[PDB]
């Protein structure tokens, strides 16, 4: 329906910078707002952040002011520009794409970010 | 009101034609007058159009290339086609969209050969 | 599909209340099977029961129970506060000799966390554009059912008091406003466009009701505005000329 | 033991042909097929048994593998009714049927005479939301969500307003009062450049 293969991801030593692209294909005139979540060994999906189309941007407790999500209408890659790591932060980051028409969510394959010291 | 298209035919690729379209009825309706085209085993899709609120607009790949225009009387509407490619071969239609709905034309067959 | 019945069509409750979903089948078939099919996915089979007192697990199944006694009944029951069951509940029978399964008409269940958040939908009938009337000579009223949760409403439209299905388009599924939330409230719109000639005839009452399926009796209700029992809501307008 | 059904999605236009396919490694006895249109459950379309067999049951023609390995379900001339989620299945691993992920077909309609317009709808009752209709345009227009969060726009449904044999694509968006007018509703979509917005 749409289908968002995420991009980029592995392995990074603390304070390092990674840039999750999510590359959204598909019909993606639907999609409300895109977001990243993450879901770690131990837990349920915590939200990470969001950006909606048209450009704002919440975030979400965790890394609030230090991941900046951004996104590029051109390539419908939505980017998660995670300029700052700590080991707290190794989680499978998945991007999400949430529309109010149905089904309301899609979701995508997922990526690991792994932070090793 | 009723549109009477003219001016179809075959060309060889590289060609020049110009599709043209008489009219009757409201020139004090208008609103936009576009060609669209019917590629067999396709539905229709827009090729040209000239709006009264905006300029002219093109699309398909048949930009850089054909040209819509239309006359001070709005009693005629023509679609140059320059540098035909054989890709183009199709029944072109024209529509003149007014206030009291769109009316359309019968169409005229173009052939654009290899 | 077959002649198999499961009811009721929708069901609702707060979280941490058990409930049983009933299935009975009038054709004799031996394997029974129930389906959650989460939105815009495929089916998972939760439990089947091949024949009677035999029951064995499905692909999913942690967190519910079904007991079998009889070949003509199958109880699915959910045991709450699980992984937040709600999905669309579908039962299936077969006579096991090829496995060709027919299935129920189905049970939507919604479990809400809270219980305040439930409301029934407003709705409104938006009377058509004199522009779309002039330029298409059809005439679309839209009925805007907004507001309501859960997503279980059935919107039909009844003009001069007999229900139509002709050029009515109901969004199939409802728009979840505020998706990022759960327990968001939904709206659904549906279109009914009749001819122009017909919305101009001041005789007709279209109107557009939407079942709303909702709070039972013996939930509690302490808040301060109506308590949202199943109820119907409509909106309605006349045609008007021009 | 899993069947994979591929496509994951297919669109195609009214009257064209298409095909889906369903495949696995390991033969199955039987393969069956079901169309499941949302909140009715999966209605059996036919059940094929023998190798290379073909049934045709109306538009659908369905054909089982020669070593009964995959099966294909071609429909000739789709119609709106052909819309919906086509799942395959087959015999289980003790008897419990195994579904493919199932191909959502979407057939869209052949609107001929497209006339895209949005128009504003509005009431003389109470509700304070004013919703503008974008209609009749062609089935390749994709009507994007807004980047105001107090629009909301709906998704294209088609209507079948029979007896004129007119089918017609729509969506409606509304936004919360805001103080919004029509134009800008569908400022984020790529809309047709002949869309008649009215004064
Ligand atoms: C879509 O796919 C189908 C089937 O996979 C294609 O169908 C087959 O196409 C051929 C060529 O048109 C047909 O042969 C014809 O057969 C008869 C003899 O029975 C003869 O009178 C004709 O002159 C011609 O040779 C074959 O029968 C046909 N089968 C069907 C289902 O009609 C098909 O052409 C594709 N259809 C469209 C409309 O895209
Ligand atoms: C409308 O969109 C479809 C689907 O395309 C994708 O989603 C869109 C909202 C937009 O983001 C596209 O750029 C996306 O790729 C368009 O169909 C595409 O058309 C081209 C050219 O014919 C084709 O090669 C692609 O494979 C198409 N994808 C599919 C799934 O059909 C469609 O033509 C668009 N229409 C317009 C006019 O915008
Ligand atoms: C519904 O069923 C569930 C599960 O059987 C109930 O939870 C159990 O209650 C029994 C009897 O009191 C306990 O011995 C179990 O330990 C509980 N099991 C679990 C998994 O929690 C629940 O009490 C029932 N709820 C209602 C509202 O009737």
């Amino acid at each position: 329906d749409v289908q968002l293969v995420e991009s980029g991801g592995g392995v990074v030593q603390p304070g390092g910078s990674l840039r999750l692209s999510c590359v959204a294909s598909g019909y993606v005139h639907k999609i409300n707002f895109y977001g990243w979540y993450r879901q770690a060994p131990g837990k349920e999906r915590e939200k990470v952040a969001h950006i909606s189309i048209g450009d704002q941007t919440d975030y979400a407790d965790s890394a609030k002011g230090r991941f900046t999500i951004s996104r590029d209408e051109s390539k419908n890659t939505v980017y998660l520009q995670m300029n700052s790591l700590r080991p707290e932060d190794t989680a499978a980051y998945y991007c999400r794409a949430l529309s109010r028409i149905w089904p309301y969510d899609y979701w995508g394959q997922g990526t690991l970010v792994t932070v090793s010291s | 009101v009723q549109l009477v298209e003219s001016g179809g035919g075959l060309v060889q690729a590289g060609g020049s034609l110009r599709l043209s379209c008489a009219a009757s009825g409201s020139i004090v309706g208008i609103h936009s007058v576009g060609w669209y085209r019917q590629v067999p085993g396709r539905q229709r899709e827009l090729v040209a159009t000239i709006v009264t609120d905006t300029g002219t607009h093109y699309r398909d790949f048949v930009k850089g290339r054909f040209t819509i225009s239309r006359d001070i009387a709005k009693n005629t509407l023509y679609l140059q086609m320059n540098s035909l490619q054989p890709e183009d071969t199709a029944v072109y239609y024209c529509y003149f969209n007014l206030i009291r709905g769109r009316y359309w034309a019968q169409g005229t067959l173009v052939t654009v050969s290899s | 599909d077959g002649g198999i019945t499961q009811s009721p069509k929708y069901l609702f409750r707060k979280e941490g209340q058990n409930v049983t979903l009933s299935c009975e089948q009038n054709l004799n078939h031996d394997a029974m099977y129930w389906y959650r099919q989460d939105p815009g996915q495929g089916l998972r089979l939760i439990y089947y029961s091949q024949i009677v007192n035999d029951f064995q697990k499905g692909d999913i199944a942690e967190g519910y129970s079904v007991s079998r006694e009889k070949k003509e009944s199958f109880p699915l029951t959910v045991t709450s506060a699980q992984k937040n069951p709600t999905a669309f509940y579908l039962c299936a029978s077969s006579s096991r000799s090829s496995y060709e399964q027919y299935f129920g008409p189905g049970t939507r269940l919604t479990v809400t966390e809270d219980l305040k958040n439930v409301f029934p939908p407003e709705v409104a009938v938006f009377e058509p554009s004199e522009a779309e009337i002039s330029h298409t000579q059809k005439a679309t009223l839209v009925c805007l059912a907004t507001g309501f949760y859960p997503d279980h409403v059935e919107l039909s439209w009844w003009v001069n008091g007999k229900e139509v299905h002709s050029g009515v388009c109901t969004d199939p599924q409802p728009l979840k406003e505020q998706p990022a939330l759960n327990d968001s409230r939904y709206s659904l719109s549906s279109r009914l466009r009749v001819s122009a000639t017909f919305w101009q005839n001041p005789r007709n009452h279209f109107r557009c009701q939407v079942q709303f399926y909702g709070l039972s009796e013996n939930d509690e209700w302490t808040q301060d505005r109506a308590k949202p029992v199943t109820q119907i809501v409509s909106a309605e307008a006349w045609g008007r000329a021009d | 033991q899993l069947l994979e059904q591929s496509p994951q999605f297919l669109s195609i236009q009214e009257g064209e042909n298409l095909t889906v396919y369903c495949n696995s490694s390991s033969v199955f006895s039987s393969l069956q097929w079901y169309r499941q249109e949302p909140g009715e459950g999966p209605v059996l379309l036919v059940t094929v048994v023998t190798g290379g067999e073909v049934k045709k049951l109306k538009r659908l023609t369905f054909q089982f593998g020669d070593a009964r390995k995959d099966s294909s379900l071609h429909i000739t001339a789709a119609q709106p009714g052909d819309t919906g989620l086509y799942l395959c299945a087959g015999a289980g691993s003790q008897g419990n049927l195994i579904f493919g992920k199932g191909t959502k077909l979407s057939v869209k309609p052949n609107i001929q005479n497209p006339d895209p317009a949005v128009y504003q709808l509005r009431d003389s009752k109470s509700s304070d939301k004013s919703v503008c209709l974008f209609t009749d345009f062609d089935s390749q227009t994709n009507v994007s969500q807004s980047k105001d969060s107090d629009v909301y726009i709906t998704d294209k449904c088609v209507l079948d307003m029979r007896s004129m044999d007119f089918k017609s694509n729509s969506a409606v968006a509304w936004s919360n009062k805001s103080d919004f007018a029509c134009a800008n509703a569908f400022n984020n979509s790529i809309i047709p450049e002949d869309t008649f917005f009215p004064s």
